[PDB]
């Protein structure tokens, strides 16, 4: 299904690339760490001096240490002589306070250089991640412009977006909370485990039973909560798929009369998707607890021991207290990752998810070519096409246009006029056949340049949320001032647009605005004409637009019309009449075709539609 | 962060018990905790000084039932911290979209179909984070922090003050490191916003990005906001990187006095050798409770912007409601009034219908004509109440539509809009939206009336082919003929047909027309076209321009009475 593992090795090796800057900071982490770990021995030796000191001077200053312990031995309880045994004592003398105050500077300069280390480390840590969050968007941006219309129609658009822009801003929340944290656990656990051996053997193998047993207990954990980590992501998707879906057409929703059943499936997912986050979210904190109480359990038994053998006199009172604070130093790393656990595990699924988006099969080898378009006579060979390959919607088609001439389609409902001309505009590559404009095959052209000289009126009407100025530039931002008013006169935009008290400064949206249907098809149309195509396409450009501006825009783009070779889709046969070479296609076939009078002449299909306003 | 609190205050009442409980378990692990230390100073001040075995072996078994409570307590906080958390973050959730759905075209139009779903989710989603980590970490560090300094004090009062001076300390660097912290988190909050609607907008609009071939623009605009924005993030960066080492060096300065204060007590017999062991311990917890508390304040300002966006949602109150006690008369299938009409949209300068009066007979058709931006759609939506009438009145069946409940209201009108929608799933289930209880058989009739049937039965899966999210997967005609089909299955009162032929050609058009006469003859209908050739048929025909009735009657009357008809008429005509 998913793998984790992968894609956090994969997301590793992104943050952490070859020794340029990742040495570096390995470097001043290890140094860091390992000058921040000597301290604890310094200060256990300063405590050890100063109980030295202390139990020293008490005893008499005429007996050296071996007879103060003969005569602790000669009375009572014994124990007392064998804890001055291990000391080393110099009966008489007191606390020598000039050599703790030696090695308490030490350690303060020591402690200072690892916590300049330390931040030197993390700044080096932040660029670095940075860095590679600045790429991943950028691979991300990129693989977006690079997919297949297939891609967008099979998804929907919300969970293309969260996989985009969510999971990307979750990857940086995880990496940027977590690395450090990362590293630093990794470098102190060993460092600590090698001063810990350098100190007593059997308490430091004590501390280490935790590793075993902490890793058991994780694994445990991990396995009673990744199928909860599952459930959780598949029913957020599931809540945040009905949300789109109801708020998308809550037009259509609420019309209907299914507001009650949208609210109780809401419900249903609702309820459902916090069970399922209240288990992972359970099972996922469960960790840390569990780690302390290891770690614990660890302290007791170091604490135990090494009080028996300080006793006994095997190990001093300051290596003792090093250790303490060597086994508080080790279990608090295990403790950091299990709490920052759950973040870790939220960023590798993340990754998974955009690793799995990077990962999709792209459009095609991209032509370097430059299109070129010289005349602007278009051609079809035997150009058949099928999406969802097994079911043909163009097949054996052919058509030739010349350079002036005007061509109109016309057809039954599911023709396949927009799917010609998408094949025309390379939104998907042809099955079989070719299509060659003045001669050039256009998949022997970069598709950039191939769509910049067709200026193509999209059947759905899309706007982006912006001002009506910016939406007509949106077809050539480099154009001025004019020649966006010029445009939009032109295509009677300017008409409303008068109307309006912020005349193309009102901010229009794709679902809304000040705007309509017919004026949004008309502020479509000026953006097309803005961008002064060379070739023109218009597919159902004026449907929604009344027959009264329909004229006027004709007459005011005749100039365009003349000499741009244009492609006019329409159901009204008195805009694509007089056109020079008319199509009529039923089922992806050119059943019939020819001019006006020709096929009204050899009566046809075309006939028999334009009788249909003749009545029969 | 106004809203913030608020927010908190009103959706975790029901859960303070909860809060309370994960508060007083947490106080006793942390405890737990702290006073570990404190048993393993006993051991070193009442046993290997004294010599006592036995009194080590005794304080370790109550430092054995410590760690017990401890994992106990910890456990126990940590279950009912994620209830609590999952109930806040659901009851928000559901109280998001419950008061969403109460919204009209233009409540939901103020925010847009995509940011509503942002701020359903993603938005209770960044609060209820801070409730998690509220409840688990950011009251570790107050509770850790005073018990620390109570258990200094019932260690030793006369080291108590390095304690409480060194705390201070760390307090105010992690405030200044905070204060400079949280405008640039912010500005990253604000800064990554605008990121991701350039690729909202990237993604909605990619046949328009593709078609004109706005790929370079679109590229140097997304680098141009990854590169602020990733200055932003390393100036945060920058910040957050002195948290740990500012903090770490304060606990080591800390131990360093502690081990010459405490030595110089000690030397006057005024101070145990156990005791620089538990302070010591008391150190490296307290400030190292903070330094973890400190660090993840990445979610305060990221909440506050949620909870503020949250809040707005919450605030707006729609304008078109049940008005007191509905009228309810039975089996609504009457005629529209439409008496004086005059409608104003929100926020604009000049009314878009004026005196617009006329009337709907029952079981006719009338047929609405007018230039672009005329009104027509604005006049539908009014007849389905999805806006109300600034002045006059609708008058549908004899009633307003003010007085009439909505759910009535929009049973006995099927309504296909100029902007469908259809819902992703299958062609099945997109019918159902009509009635939802719907045979086969029905289904199958509703397709063949809209024309609908032979492109569904082509499908090897019949009625249960697939649909793309917005039936792209379908041509435009065969979505306005799926819309039309889902309007029928419904057999309502009243059909409202805004522009629903303009993508189906004349043949595929009559055909439709044809059924649905067969089938809408009890029916009234009210249709908008730009055809002429369509609304003969109409028994009524009116002609809106500017805004207002500028002609009324059949075809005849309005080609000999009214000039825009019949220029309408003459610019059709072939
Ligand atoms: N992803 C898809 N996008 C568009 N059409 C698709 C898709 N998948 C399958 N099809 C089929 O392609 C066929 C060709 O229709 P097309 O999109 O060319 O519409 P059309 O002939 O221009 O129609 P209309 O005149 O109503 O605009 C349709 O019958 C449709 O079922
Ligand atoms: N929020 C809004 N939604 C729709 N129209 C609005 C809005 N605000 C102002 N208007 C104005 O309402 C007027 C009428 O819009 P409407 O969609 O009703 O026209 P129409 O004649 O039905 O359109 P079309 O012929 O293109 O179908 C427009 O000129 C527009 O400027
Ligand atoms: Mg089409
Ligand atoms: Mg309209």
């Amino acid at each position: 299904t998913r793998d984790f593992k992968g894609s956090a090795i994969r997301l590793a090796r992104r943050l952490l690339p070859q020794r340029a800057l990742t040495l570096a900071v390995i470097l001043l982490g290890v140094g860091g760490i390992a000058i921040g770990v000597i301290g604890p021995r310094i200060l256990g030796h300063a405590t050890d001096l100063l109980f030295n000191g202390v139990i020293g001077r008490e005893l008499p200053a005429g007996l050296t240490k071996e007879q103060a312990v003969e005569a602790a031995r000669a009375r009572g309880d014994g124990t007392f002589a064998d804890l001055l045994s291990g000391m080393d004592i110099v009966p008489g003398q007191g606390v020598d306070f000039g050599a703790v105050g030696r090695t308490l500077a030490l350690a303060l300069g020591l402690y200072l250089v690892a916590a300049l280390l330390v931040w030197v480390q993390a700044r080096l840590l932040n660029v670095t991640v940075q860095r590679t969050m600045v790429a991943l968007r950028a691979e991300v941006q990129e693989k977006i412009h690079r997919l297949p219309l297939s891609y967008f129609d099979s998804r929907q658009r919300g969970e293309v977006l969260s996989r985009v822009t969510n999971d990307v801003d979750n990857i940086q929340n995880s990496v940027s909370m977590t690395i450090s944290q990362l590293l630093t656990s990794v470098l102190t656990v060993f460092a600590v485990l090698v001063m810990m051996l350098t100190i007593s053997p059997l308490l430091t193998l004590f501390t280490v039973v935790t590793v075993p047993a902490s890793l058991w207990v994780t694994r445990w954990i991990t396995r009673r909560s990744q199928p909860l980590f599952v459930a959780q992501w598949r029913n957020t998707g599931r809540l945040a798929a009905h949300l789109e879906e109801t708020y998308s057409g809550f037009t259509i929703v609420k019309t209907f009369g299914h507001r009650e059943a949208a609210a109780g499936k809401f419900a249903e997912l609702n309820s459902e998707t916090q069970q399922s986050s209240f288990g992972a979210q359970f099972f996922s904190g469960l960790v840390s607890p569990a780690t302390m109480f290891i770690g614990n359990l660890s302290y007791v038994a170091v604490a135990v021991v090494g009080g028996l053998q300080v006793a006994t006199g095997q190990i001093t009172l300051g290596s003792i207290q090093a250790f303490i604070q060597y086994v508080r130093q080790f279990n608090q790393p295990l403790t950091q990752v299990a709490g920052m656990y759950n973040t870790l595990q939220s960023g590798i699924a993340s990754a998974e998810r955009v690793f799995d988006l990077l990962d999709t099969e792209e459009e095609s080898a991209d032509s370097p070519r430059r299109a070129d378009v010289r005349t602007g006579r278009v051609e079809f060979e035997h150009v058949s096409f099928s999406y969802v390959p097994g079911t043909p919607v163009i097949e054996d088609l052919s058509l030739v246009a010349e350079p002036g001439s005007t061509v109109a389609i016309v057809g039954p409902t599911g023709a396949g006029k927009t799917t010609l001309v998408n094949l025309l505009m390379r939104f998907y590559d042809v099955d079989s056949g070719r299509i060659t404009i003045d001669g050039v095959d256009i998949a022997s052209v970069s598709r950039e340049s191939l769509r910049a000289s067709i200026g193509m009126v999209l059947q759905d009407t899309w706007l982006f949320a912006g001002t009506i100025y910016d939406n007509i530039a949106y077809g050539r931002p480099d154009a001025d001032e004019d020649e966006v008013i010029e445009a939009a006169t032109a295509a009677y935009v300017d008409r409303f647009v008068h109307t309006l008290p912020n005349g193309y400064d009102t901010r229009v949206d794709d679902d809304g605005g000040a705007i309509s249907a017919g004026e949004k098809q008309l502020i479509t149309i000026a953006r097309a004409v803005l961008a002064r195509p060379k070739l023109l396409v218009l597919d159902q450009a004026t449907s929604s637009v009344d027959t009264r501006t329909e004229l006027l825009i004709a007459h005011a783009m005749a100039e365009l019309r003349r000499d741009r070779t244009s492609f006019i889709i329409a159901h009204r046969l008195s805009t694509i009449r007089d056109a020079d070479l008319i199509l009529v296609m039923d089922s992806g076939r050119i059943i019939e075709r020819g001019t006006h009078e020709e096929l009204l002449a050899r009566h046809g299909r075309y006939w028999e539609m334009t009788r249909v306003h003749l009545g029969g | 962060s106004n809203m913030l609190w608020a927010l908190l205050r009103q959706y975790v009442r029901p859960y303070r018990w909860l809060l309370a409980v994960v508060a007083v378990l947490q106080v006793i692990s942390n405890m737990a905790s702290l006073y570990l230390p404190t048993v393993n100073a006993a051991i070193i001040d009442d046993g290997v000084a004294k010599g006592d075995t036995a009194r080590i072996v005794e304080l370790g078994a109550v430092m054995l039932g410590v760690t017990a409570l401890q994992v106990v307590c910890a456990v126990g906080a940590v279950f009912f911290g994620a209830r609590a958390a999952t109930g806040f973050g659901h009851d928000l959730r559901a109280a998001v979209f419950t008061h969403v759905t109460t919204f009209s075209a233009e409540e939901a139009g103020r925010f847009g179909a995509a940011s509503l779903l942002t701020r359903t989710t993603n938005d209770v989603g960044h609060i209820q984070q801070l409730v998690q980590l509220t409840v688990t970490m950011l009251i570790t560090a107050p509770i850790m922090s005073i018990g620390g300094i109570f258990m200094a004090l019932h260690q030793d009062a006369g080291l108590s003050w390095l304690l409480l001076v060194s705390v201070p300390v760390l307090g105010l660097a992690n405030y200044w490191i905070i204060r400079h912290l949280m405008p640039v988190f912010t500005r990253m909050q604000s800064l990554i916003d605008g990121i991701n609607r350039v690729l909202r907008d990237q993604l909605s609009g990619i046949r328009v990005i593709r078609a004109f071939a706005r790929e370079p623009l679109e590229r140097v605009r997304f680098a141009e906001a990854n590169q602020t924005l990733s200055d932003s993030a390393l100036e945060a960066g920058r910040w957050q990187a002195l948290m740990l080492p500012v903090t770490t060096l304060v606990i080591n300065v800390s131990s360093v006095a502690l081990i010459w204060f405490g030595g110089l007590r000690i030397d006057a017999g005024q101070m145990q050798v156990g005791s620089l062991i538990a302070f010591l311990a008391y150190f490296m917890q307290i400030l190292m409770a903070v330094l973890m508390a400190t660090f993840m304040l990445v979610i305060f300002p990221r909440a506050a912007v949620c909870a503020d966006r949250i809040g707005e949602v919450l605030s707006t109150q729609t304008a078109i409601t049940n008005p007191a006690d509905p009228v309810r008369p039975a089996a609504i299938a009457g005629d529209i009034g439409v008496h004086d009409a005059t409608f104003c949209y929100p926020g604009a300068d000049r009314p878009v219908l004026q005196d617009v009066s006329f009337t709907v007979p029952r079981g006719t058709t009338t047929a609405v004509v007018g230039s672009t931006g005329s009104g027509k759609s604005t006049l539908i939506s009014l007849i389905c109440r999805l806006y109300d009438v600034t002045s006059g009145s609708l008058r549908i069946d004899g009633v307003d539509v003010r007085d009439l409940d909505i759910e009535q209201l929009w049973s006995a009108i099927g309504l296909v809009p100029q902007r469908g929608y259809l819902f992703s799933g299958t062609v099945a289930e997109n019918l159902r939206y009509g009635r939802a209880d719907a045979t086969d058989d029905e289904m199958w009739e509703a397709l063949r009336v809209a024309a609908a049937a032979d492109f569904v039965r082509a499908h090897p899966q019949g009625l249960d082919m697939p649909v793309a999210q917005g039936g792209i997967n379908f041509s435009g005609g065969q979505r306005q003929r799926l819309a039309i089909a889902r309007a029928v299955i419904r057999r309502p009162a009243i059909y409202l047909f805004d522009d629903a032929f303009s993508a189906l050609d004349v043949h595929t058009d009559a055909r439709v027309r044809d059924a649905l006469r067969e089938v809408a003859a009890d029916a009234t209908v009210v249709i908008v076209s730009q055809r002429i050739s369509t609304v003969i048929e109409a028994d009524q025909v009116v002609v809106i321009d500017d805004g207002r009735v500028v002609g009324i009657g059949t075809h005849d009357t309005l080609l000999a009475d009214c000039p825009i008809y019949a220029e309408f008429a003459e610019s059709q005509a072939l």
